[PDB]
């Protein structure tokens, strides 16, 4: 009775360049779909801490640190793109071959992220939905992008990759695991 | 609510199956048997209610020696209770 | 009041019911944290010798338990004005099952009277005690936690035991409602000729609570008595309830008032002309005397022309007029009527555009463009792009012409003229390039033959805005390359390694320096050669150059 | 210091305290400070004249009397001067300021600057209000 979430193994990260990948989703519904870092604790939903950056699903917002309005809702059946240019570091989101704008006017998503120990591509499932996901290992199957992000100079995920790329979900089975040491709450004493 | 410190017990023996409990010394009724290929983890339940909870005291009667003769199998002829680093608490 | 009561022969039963009652539980409900028994009511057992009913217990029991509830029952006699009962009532005795007497429609504020005869009194009382303040509902959330363990004790001498003494802002509205009854009587204490301040602080809160957006339409009751008197003060009040989305019988009067003066319209008013225009806004205003607007299609007929247009905004004679603006587009005042026709444009078919095509003729050597380009592209969609191709590009070429005329007059007092005459291409293309613009948000799907040139006119165009334009800016009352940004797609649509290299001798016309892994790119580029790469290259290098202590007594003295 | 004060206020304010000085010694008490204020307009509050006998028996001379209106004239308009300040600045008198004069009125205003200084007063404010440049002229 949660939701689930997937993303690439930590490998794959980026840190400089200009990247793209697509999303099409089956049913509308409950989706969230966009970028985050590789240090990522899967007991949060997506986007709710600093950690991702993140598109809704449902009603139309970009989510990050809280929630903000941001573009059209789904219809069922689309191409939402997600883009990233790592040269002045800005987020920028198109869907259907058409970017999504912001309540104030402005053309980017996100603006002056930190860029750290760099991105990777990030999905998320809620109860119910389907939506699968392109990455860009067959550059035929490409819809969009030729519309937008191709005459940029931005580069497909998996341009040259002679396989596809592993993939990493949470699952929902409860394991155990020693305390750690920097937790908020409780402590152990070992004296 | 309470004014003293409750301990609870336990015995488990290795070569019967047997898996009974104590509570002050005074035992209860309940007991365990199990068949002899079982592997069994030591493990508390709990809901905290205060600022200090339980604490795992490690410890022998006058004729039973403690769980470290038990994990380890060079201090199978050892009664002192020892807490090597490999012994931590799980979550 | 319960000192000077009536103390009846009724007060009996109903007192010593809210005395034992509110002293039976005392004995039960604390014995979960060890009520002890000993020789003191004291603590550290945590004990209770005061753990006994106050009927059943002698009278020490009493004097504050129900001496207390007697004066609490000769409040309650005195709460309201209904004296009696008709009823019974309902160790570690418990109190009586009264949990479901709730705050009901008499018994709310019954059980809290009581509440607040124990408090107030008593607090008046306290007050009385500190010299020689917990209130109703000025006790907020933390203070109504310690006020609501005796309003619930004094919720049993209410409506239990049958001792009964039993009897957002549409109030604004109502208010407002008799603010506007007090504009019945403030709208004629001055026509035939303290309260006005209180109609003074009302004009900026009108205003305020509408952007906070049953009873919908009472607000909307609010909504006559204005529009009346009228036809500066509240009129923007007026305006701030437009948007707030039987009273309609007047439009076809202030219709009529628009006819009282139609007549000698061909060659007072301010009243009259103002209320056409919050009217307006109010039309538009529910866009999530019927047919009494016919007037107005010969309004701007007899003879503020397009001012009255301006009003118009809210059907087989169109190819009536598709000659009309033909000739016209051969050829004045019918843009007024064109507005009239752009009042009821698209209800819901392909040669709509060409009245825009009629308007180009008109406008290939042309007034207020402002209004004329405003509901312009409402319904652009539906081609028309061969016409447009040698349309607004001859008018760029126009345009090309007319800056290169002017740069050759800047290529040598009288300079101020020509300062002043690139004035008149600023305000055309400001008024020109726009519903183009939506146009380019169509074709560039299908687009993915003849803009080869399209996109060259915006950038000789922004050379030219690259001072040139200083006397362009200034008629805002960025647009100048937003367009050709948006064009700039479609234009890298032609192994560019020589255009890298380009970006060198057109930041030094190179006609001269220029004379002389990358598969997957090159994948869907397959799936006549030096100049078609330097003109993609100029506008990349102007749009790219487009992104491109004073002391402390000094500062006291040149003050 | 007393300089604020120009020449003629003190030529009234002699007579109007010479004439409740109660013995011609140039001394007044207490009380009829307060009475020829009266007569003066500023009529201050009874808070406003403690701390004026707290600075400085009960005798004050004019030595003395002249110290508290000097106080009590300054601080009327050195709030008061930032609304004279601006009247000849403008054009018209409203209170927009065209930013081309002032990068030339600056080097000729008598106080001597250069170019560099009044450069780095102008954008730290195309065109800025008469209240922003006020607020970082006064400090």
């Amino acid at each position: 009775d949660r939701v689930r979430i997937f993303r690439a193994e930590k490998s794959y990260t980026v840190q400089s360049g200009r990247w793209y990948f697509e999303f099409e989703a089956v049913t509308t519904g409950e989706m969230r779909v966009g970028w985050a870092r590789p240090e990522l604790r899967p007991d949060v939903e997506l986007g709710a801490d600093e950690l991702a950056y993140v598109f809704n699903g449902h009603r139309g917002q970009r989510w990050h640190l809280g929630s903000e309005p941001f573009g059209r809702p789904w219809q069922s059946g689309d191409v939402v793109g997600c883009m990233i240019d790592l040269t002045e570091n800005t987020i920028i989101f198109t869907l259907n071959g058409e970017v999504l704008m912001s309540d104030s006017g402005s053309e980017t998503a996100f603006r002056e992220i930190e860029i750290g120990d760099g991105f990777l591509p990030v999905c998320s499932l809620g109860p119910g939905q389907v939506g699968h996901l392109n990455l860009g290992q067959d550059v035929s199957s490409l819809r969009f992008f030729a519309i937008c992000g191709l005459q940029e100079g931005f580069e497909p995920f998996a341009i040259n990759m002679q396989r596809p790329v592993t993939t990493w979900f949470s699952k929902s089975l409860p394991q155990f695991e020693p305390v750690p040491p920097e937790h908020p709450h409780y402590e152990v004493a070992r004296m | 609510i309470s004014h003293t410190d409750l301990v609870i017990g336990c015995l488990v023996d290795l070569a019967t199956g047997l898996m009974t409990f104590t509570a002050n010394g005074k035992e209860s009724n309940t007991f365990f048997q199990v068949e002899p290929n079982t592997k069994l983890f030591p493990a508390v339940f709990v809901l905290p209610t205060h600022q200090n909870v339980i604490q795992f005291e490690l410890g022998k009667q006058k004729n039973i020696m403690p769980l470290s003769a038990a994990m380890f199998l060079s201090e199978r002829k050892n009664p002192a209770p020892q807490c090597p680093p490999r012994l931590e608490v799980q979550m | 009041e319960t000192l000077n009561v009536i103390i009846p022969e009724k007060l009996d039963s109903f007192i010593n019911k809210f005395a034992e009652y509110t002293h039976e539980k005392w004995a039960f409900d604390k014995i979960q944290n060890n009520w002890s028994y000993g020789e003191n009511v004291d603590e550290e057992l945590k004990t209770h010798p005061m753990l006994r009913p106050y009927k059943t217990f002698s009278e020490k029991d009493k004097e504050i338990y129900r001496w207390p509830i007697k004066e609490s029952l000769k409040a309650m006699i005195a709460w309201e004005w209904t004296i009696e009962k008709a009823r019974e009532g309902e160790y570690n005795p418990q109190p009586p099952d009264l949990s479901g007497v709730t705050l009901s429609r008499e018994l709310q504020a019954m059980a809290e009277q009581l509440a607040e005869n124990y408090h107030n009194t008593w607090g008046r009382k306290k007050k009385q005690e500190l010299e020689a303040l917990v209130p109703y509902d000025t006790l907020t959330a933390k203070e109504k936690a310690r006020d609501r363990e005796k309003a619930q004790e004094l919720l049993k001498f209410l409506q239990m035991n049958g001792y009964a003494v039993t009897r957002i802002e549409k109030r604004f509205a109502f208010g407002f409602l008799q603010q506007l009854l007090r504009w019945m009587d403030i709208s004629q204490e001055f026509i035939a000729h303290k309260f006005f301040a209180k109609i003074l602080l009302p004009l900026i809160n009108q205003y305020f609570t509408n952007h906070c957006l049953l009873g919908s339409g009472g607000h909307a009751s609010n909504k006559e008595k204005e529009m009346i008197t009228s036809l500066l003060v509240r009129h923007r009040v007026s305006l701030f309830g437009t948007d707030a989305p039987t009273t309609l019988f007047q439009h076809i009067a202030q219709h009529q008032f628009g006819d009282d003066v139609i007549l000698d319209d061909v060659q007072l008013c301010s009243i009259y002309s103002l209320g056409t225009t919050k009217n307006t806004y109010v039309e538009k205003l529910r866009p999530a005397a019927a047919a009494m607007p016919v007037a107005f299609l010969e309004p701007q007929l007899n003879e503020t022309k397009s001012p009255r247009e301006r009003a118009i905004l809210g059907v087989i004679e169109i190819t009536l007029p598709m000659l009309c603006s033909y000739l016209p587009r051969w050829w004045p005042p019918a843009l007024p009527a064109g507005a009239p026709p752009p009042c009821t444009a698209v209800t819901s078919l392909g040669n709509i555009l060409r009245i825009i095509v009629n308007n180009l003729g008109i406008d290939e050597a042309t007034v207020f463009a402002q209004p004329i380009v405003s509901r312009a592209r409402p319904e652009l969609l539906h081609i028309p792009t061969i016409g447009r191709l040698r349309k607004r590009a001859g008018k760029v070429v126009a345009e090309e012409e007319q800056l290169r005329l002017e740069a050759k007059a800047e290529a040598e007092r009288d300079e101020f003229s020509v300062l002043c005459r690139d004035l008149y291409a600023l305000y055309p293309l400001l008024i020109r390039y726009v519903d183009n613009n939506r146009a380019h948000w169509l074709t560039e799907p299908n687009a993915n033959f003849r803009m080869v040139g399209e996109i060259f006119i915006y950038w000789s165009k922004s050379h030219n805005f690259k001072q040139n334009f200083v006397v362009q800016n200034e008629i805002n009352n960025t647009l100048k390359k937003m367009l050709p940004i948006g064009l700039n797609m479609c234009a890298p649509t032609d192994m560019l390694a020589k255009t890298r290299y380009a970006l060198k001798d057109t930041d030094e016309l190179q006609n001269n320096l220029h004379l002389q892994l990358r598969w997957q790119m090159a994948l869907y580029r397959g799936l006549e050669k030096i100049v078609r790469r330097v003109q993609e290259v100029s506008a990349v290098l102007y749009h790219l150059e487009q992104t491109e202590l004073l002391s402390k007594q000094r500062r006291r003295a040149v003050v | 210091m007393a300089d604020q004060l120009t020449e003629e206020q003190i030529a009234e304010f002699k007579e109007a305290f010479s004439l409740f000085d109660k013995d011609g010694d140039g001394t007044i008490t207490t009380k009829a400070l307060g009475t020829v204020m009266r007569s003066l307009g500023q009529n201050p509050t009874e808070a406003e004249l403690q701390d004026m006998i707290n600075e400085v028996n009960g005798t004050i001379d004019f030595p003395a009397f002249l110290t508290m209106m000097a106080r009590k004239m300054k601080d009327t308009d050195s709030e008061e001067e930032i609304r004279e300040a601006f009247r000849v600045f403008d054009k018209d008198g409203n209170g927009y300021i065209s930013a081309a004069a002032l990068r030339h009125v600056m080097t000729n205003l008598g106080e001597k600057l250069t170019d560099e200084e009044v450069d780095e007063m102008i954008r730290e404010a195309g065109q800025v209000n008469y209240e922003a440049f006020v607020q970082m002229m006064t400090a």
